[PDB]
Parts: structure tokens; sequence; C-alpha cells
């Protein structure tokens, strides 16, 4: 609930992100979803944020699974 | 006028320039009066001259003023009218390395710096080429960090062409060439005049590696980005319509 | 340096606007619908935009010049591929087009000076002599070494053959039928 704007802008400068924005810049000419989602409206964004947040890390989970 | 300035000017490359000039011109004049001298193709003409004027106002300088075959014919005319480190044991001269490292566009500053390195210390040696060699490429690595910091296409260009300059499919040895220098020129107060200079110290800043260093961990490890980095990437996207 | 030019002048491309239309952005989209390859210009449209560009393109303009083109083929390079990713490997140089109307000098009054520069005139035409050929970029092979090569001229429609690649000189011949060329013509005034 505490999900500041700042905090908000210093997240867009994950460079995965923008490795993430620019693939999908190149998989699809138009441009709509990103305008949905990006910091031009910070709806989408914070719930994305929330959206790949809750993921598993699936790694650590693999290693432990591994392990059993 | 603007011929001779120009000519006169290239020497470097008080009452000096003035009588100079003057000297050309009236030189020149002299030259030219009579029916006497000539088949001198302008090509050339303000050289001898500027070295003869060198002779006559004061002080003249040998070196650095003839810097050929014509060079002697018109002066006895007009003063009648009127790879490299398996190589053993090398040598080299000032212009020599002169132009080892002006290559690079390096100022002659540096240039002189190791100069007086050598011509001190070029005693005791196996081969100078390494010693210049590591000599100029840290000269590089310190004055170069900003082109260098922010592309990394750099260091591949620069150590191929050092590589082919002298001649070698092998490269460890230029990795020696470099640390060993390091080793060898590490505490002179004049590299460190360069290093407070150009600011590297081992290529990265002071009020950020004595926190890296001391023990700290606002230690800032740029694995983030700048804002204006953003500020000017978003423009790429902007007119993603197109 | 050269590429700050090539930024300031590149901005004009996309970042133009007047009457609240973008103007040569759309021009170039629909050029390149016509497969026309270039494009028309006005320089009254540079001088408030920026003033970086201006008083060299005027004194040295042909160090200039080849650079917008340039520009203008990089331009072209991002947009075919996206509007091929949109909807539905040879792309030369664009010949650049513009004009002006801020004076008119005459024949009579030119002097050997402001030579090379650009100037703006007027005056009555007669030549419509023939499409003489010009060459853009032709291929060789030698014929001893049967060692090819390529050539390719931009403008000045500088250089000649290369005098060696034992063959000995003029090694060359000159392949026509993968040759490309272009053309003009001789065109006078009074
Ligand atoms: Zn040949």
């Amino acid at each position: 609930d505490f999900l500041n704007d700042d905090y908000l802008k210093i997240l867009s400068r994950c460079p995965t992100f923008m490795f993430f924005v620019e693939g999908l810049i190149k998989q699809h000419a138009p441009a709509d979803e990103i305008l949905s989602l990006l910091t031009n409206k910070n709806r989408g964004l914070e719930e994305f944020f929330v959206e790949f947040l809750v993921r598993e890390n699936p790694i650590n989970g693999h290693a432990k699974f591994v392990a059993r | 006028q603007h011929c001779v300035a120009e000519v006169l000017r290239l020497d470097p490359q008080s009452g000096y320039l003035k009588k100079l000039t003057n000297a050309t011109s009236i030189l020149y004049n002299t030259s030219l009066n009579k029916v006497m001298l000539k088949q001198d193709e302008e090509v050339a003409r303000c050289h001898i001259c500027a070295y003869i004027a060198s002779q006559k106002m004061n002080e003249k300088h040998m070196p650095d003023l003839c810097y050929p075959k014509k060079a002697k014919h018109l002066m006895n005319l007009f003063r009648q009218s009127l790879s490299l480190l398996v190589k053993k044991y090398c040598k080299m001269t000032t212009e020599e390395i002169i132009r080892l490292c002006n290559d690079f566009e390096l100022p002659r500053e540096v240039a002189y710096k190791i100069v007086d390195e050598y011509n001190i210390n070029a005693s005791r040696l196996v081969c100078p080429w390494q010693l210049v060699c590591g000599l100029v490429l840290n000269c590089t690595f310190i004055v170069f960090n900003e082109r260098r910091r922010k592309d990394p296409r750099i260091d591949h260009f620069i150590v191929s062409k050092m590589c082919s300059l002298m001649l070698t499919s092998k490269v460890d040895d230029v990795i020696e060439c470099v640390k060993l220098v390091k080793e060898l020129i590490i505490g002179e107060k004049w590299f460190r005049d360069l290093q407070i200079r150009y600011d590297d110290f081992d290529g990265i800043r002071y009020d950020e590696i004595i926190f890296r260093k001391l023990g700290s961990m606002l230690q800032t490890t740029n694995i983030l980005v700048t804002d204006d980095q953003y500020n000017i990437w978003k423009k790429r996207i902007e007119m993603d319509l197109a | 340096d050269n590429t700050e030019i090539i930024k300031s002048f590149k901005n004009f491309i996309l970042e133009f606007r007047l009457d609240s239309q973008f103007i040569y952005r759309d021009q170039l989209r629909n050029n390149i619908l016509v497969k026309n390859y270039s494009l028309t210009v006005n320089m009254e449209h540079l001088i408030g935009y920026n003033e970086d560009i201006y008083k060299k393109l005027s004194d040295e303009p042909s160090d200039i010049i080849p650079l917008f083109e340039t520009a203008i083929t990089q331009v072209a390079k991002r947009i075919s591929i996206l509007s091929r990713a949109q909807s539905a490997n040879s792309l030369p140089t664009f010949q650049l087009i513009l004009n002006s109307n801020a004076n008119q000098i005459p024949l009579r009054d030119l002097d050997s000076e402001h030579v090379s520069k650009i100037v703006r005139l007027s005056g009555i035409i007669i030549s419509t002599s023939v499409l003489s050929s010009r060459a853009t970029y032709l291929s060789i092979m030698c014929r001893n070494c049967r060692h090819t090569t390529s050539i390719t001229i931009n403008n000045f429609n500088t250089v000649s053959l290369p005098r060696s690649c034992n063959c000995g000189p003029d090694p060359y011949i000159i392949i026509h039928e993968s040759s490309k060329f272009i053309d003009q013509q001789f065109l006078k005034l009074q």
C-alpha cells in the first residue's frame, strides 16, 4: 500500500526491464500495451510490480526439490 | 604574407618572430630583385631562407631548423650569390618515439616525460620497445578513461592498434609490458601529478573508492543507471510509432 | 565534431512541426510508398529551429551535405523495418532536394569571390542535350590474380582506380552487368 512514486521512478531504471521493453518494441510494431502499462500511467506499472513480484523465483525451489 | 607567417610560424612544430618575418621578406626580395637567381620553385622557397635568417639576428640553432638534395645546393648558391621485443639491444631517438607517441595524437608534454625517462634510464636495458610501449599505454589508459568509461568498444581497438604497430599476434607480453612499467614508475611526483590531473586511480575516482575500501555499504556500485540516462532513453520510444 | 552536427540535423527530421502537424516525417513516410528515395525541403524552416548548421552549411556545404544524406538513410533504415513489422536489402542514398526564396543575384554581379559557396539567381533556359551517365557502384576483377574487389562513388556525378593490388599497372577490368550507374545532363542558362 505504501508504494510511493520515487520508488516507482527508481525501479524503472531496472535495465533488464528495458531489455523486456525493447524486446516487445521489436516484437510488436504497434505500441499499445506499453503505453497501457508504463510510467506514462503508473497504475499499470504498480500492477505489474505486484504481478511479477509475487513469483516463485523457481530457481530456488528448483534447487530445493533437486535436493529432495 | 599569410604564407610567410605560415611557414615562419611552422618552426615551433620575442624579437625572433618579428625579425624573422622581416628577414624572410628582404631575403626573398634580394633573391628575386636581380636576374641572377631563377628556377627555384616557390614550392620550397622559405626554408634555408629561414635558416640563414636564424643565422643572422643573434642566436642560431643547428637542430630543429632544417627539419634535401637542393637544400645544400640552394644554400651554397645563395651564399655565393650574396617481433620487436625478441630484438636485442635496439636504439632509439627523440623523434622516433615522438612518432610512436604522436600516433595517438597525445600531447608533447607526456612525450617529453617519456623521453626524460629514457635518456636517464635507457642505460641498463635489454629492449626499449617494452619500456616505451608500457609507458605510452599507461599514458593512454590514464588520460582516455572518459571515452572508455562510456565506450568499452575502445579497449579492443586500442590494444589491437599497438599489437600490430609492433607486429605481434601474441599479446600477453604486452600485458606484461604494462604491468611491469607500472611496477616500476609507480611512485614519482610527476606520475603523481598526472594521476591527480586525469584521475584514474586504477581507473576509478577517489571520492568513490575510499568508501569502496574503508569498509562501506554506501559505496555506489552503479549497477543502477543515472537519471539523465533514462531522461534521454525515453525519446527513443517516444517516436516508436514509426 | 561531425556527429554533433549529424544529431542537430536529425532532430530536425522528426522533431520539427508547424501548424500542429508533422511535415517531413510523414512526407518521408509517403515518399517511401512512392518508392521515390528523395524528398523536398525548405531551408527557411531550419533557421529558427537551429543555427548550428546554417552558418557552416553556407561556407562549407560539400563538407556537410553527404552527412545529411547518410542521416536520411539512417532514418530510412529504422522506419523501413518498423513499417515491415507493421505491414508486409537494397536501400541506397537518397538525393536531397531543397529550395529557397531569400534572394536572387544575377550573373552580372558575380565575381571570383564567394566561390564554392551557395548563391541564388534568375535566368532563362536553352539546353536539353543528352542523358549522359555516370557510375555509382561498379565491380572490378583483376586479369591475372582474378582478384575481385568493388568501388562505389557518391556525389561527384577525387580518386581513380587502384594502381596496384606480378600483375603490373592497370590490372583491372570494369565489369558492367553487375555495376550500377546514374544519369545527369548538362544544362545551360542565360
Ligand atoms: Zn592484381
